[PDB]
């Protein structure tokens, strides 16, 4: 599984 | 460029109207044409660039995954090399143009705390882009290009922001991915993205009214990579 | 055309590799390139072009959809139609692009009945997605043609088909959907989706081992359909 | 609510 990064918001 | 005859308002306007139709290149040329006006973009704004840039990029990734994984299990015909680079190509493509765009227009001196954390911060992650497609000579110049660009945007955003803001904590968290993804140094991810969080928990109060979704949201995504790491 | 250097074989295979990695535009170019070989196409490759190019134009759609419903909400400055407009041009570029493939390569005399029905299906259902979007004098012609495509392929299905061919079933979903979305029919969509359903089940043993999922779908969404319009 | 045509399958 890879890292989590900043998702897309708003 | 393509946009250039049109009015910043009408392109931001019609970014917009891409976001809600999903179309995300559109939005992304859109929002390309407002920057070459060569005004400063205002919160709005970045994100609207932002989130036009990470969809389309995004996709190309994904599919790139997907092209690698198939032509790694196949060296256990030139095809799938073939597509796999044709991918890439255009992924390199789309990160150049960001990174053309960040240097040209929207990475100054002056301005918002903010505005240069954030702009530092999505250099770092287009030259991270680059970097997992990345091999020879080319990738150390690129990985010592993003490691340079976040260690930037930490200085300053320990500096100038308080522990809890959303560019600080997205910055953070690209960051500690940046180390256990590409640069291959997990006690550093890990050390920064306990750091991060506890840092955020201990001056929780700082939360901001129109920001506080955000700055939870990034904290609970420190800890799941702190709990996939450990 | 920029595939005519690639050997069909090669181009069938980076179709396959576009549709895992959902890259629908690569695919649908990739397909347009092997049809443009003029051989034919057996029954896997129809499948990836019909899924490819309605990848595509479902994109469109939706974000026409979207744009449409925005612009009529403002009806009650240019930029929402401008958009809407761009959108469009580009959705009837690639229904173009499809009906040209259709009459200058694949729509034969000669052929299996199932290939004959299939492209008839396929002309019905482009020139459709035309008539989603048009308006005045080239709208009357764009509904003729859709409603003539799909009458022939109406004809060949229920002289040369078992009632529950997945082919025959989906043209007739698709022409039910003519009738009642397009034509302003809502008594022929009806009794269309009545007759076509009713046929199959009294016929339910002429399902195919190799795809008799497809038929019961297609089934259930004419039932869907129908409890939809009464 | 829109009329269902034919999914693609496969
Ligand atoms: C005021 C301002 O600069 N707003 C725009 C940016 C655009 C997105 N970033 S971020 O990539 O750091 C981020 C994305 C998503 C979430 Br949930 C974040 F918390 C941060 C921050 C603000
Ligand atoms: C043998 C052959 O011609 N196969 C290809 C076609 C491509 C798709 N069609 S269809 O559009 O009529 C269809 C799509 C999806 C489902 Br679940 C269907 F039942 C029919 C049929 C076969
Ligand atoms: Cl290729
Ligand atoms: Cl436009
Ligand atoms: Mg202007
Ligand atoms: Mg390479
Ligand atoms: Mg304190
Ligand atoms: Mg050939
Ligand atoms: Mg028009
Ligand atoms: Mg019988």
């Amino acid at each position: 599984q890879r890292s989590t990064s900043t998702p897309n918001v708003h | 460029g393509a946009m250039g005859s049109m009015e910043r308002a009408s392109l931001i306007q019609k970014a917009k109207l891409a976001e809600q139709a999903e179309r995300y290149e559109d939005m992304a040329a859109f929002m390309k044409g407002a920057v070459e006006k060569g005004e400063e973009l205002s919160c709005e704004e970045r994100n609207l660039l932002s989130v036009a840039y990470k969809n389309v990029v995004g996709g190309q990734r994904a599919a790139w995954r997907v092209l690698s994984s198939i032509e790694q299990k196949s060296n256990e015909g030139p095809e799938v090399r073939e597509y796999r680079e044709k991918v890439e190509t255009e992924l390199q493509g789309v990160c150049d143009t960001v990174l053309g765009l960040l240097d040209s227009h929207l990475i100054k001196e002056a301005g918002d705390a903010e505005s240069r954390v954030f702009y530092l911060k999505m250099k770092g992650d287009y030259y991270r882009y680059l970097a997992e497609v990345a091999t020879g000579d080319d990738k150390k110049r690129i990985i010592d290009s993003a490691r340079s660009a976040y260690q930037e945007a930490m200085d300053i955003s320990k500096k100038e922001m308080p522990p809890t803001n959303p560019i600080r904590l997205g910055l953070a968290l690209n960051f500690s991915v940046f180390h256990y993804e590409i640069a291959n140094s997990p006690e550093e991810a890990i050390s920064l993205a306990k750091t991060t969080f506890d840092e955020a928990m201990a001056d929780l109060h700082t939360l901001s009214e129109d920001s506080y979704k955000d700055s939870t949201l990034i904290m609970q995504l420190l800890r799941d990579n702190l709990t996939l790491w450990t």
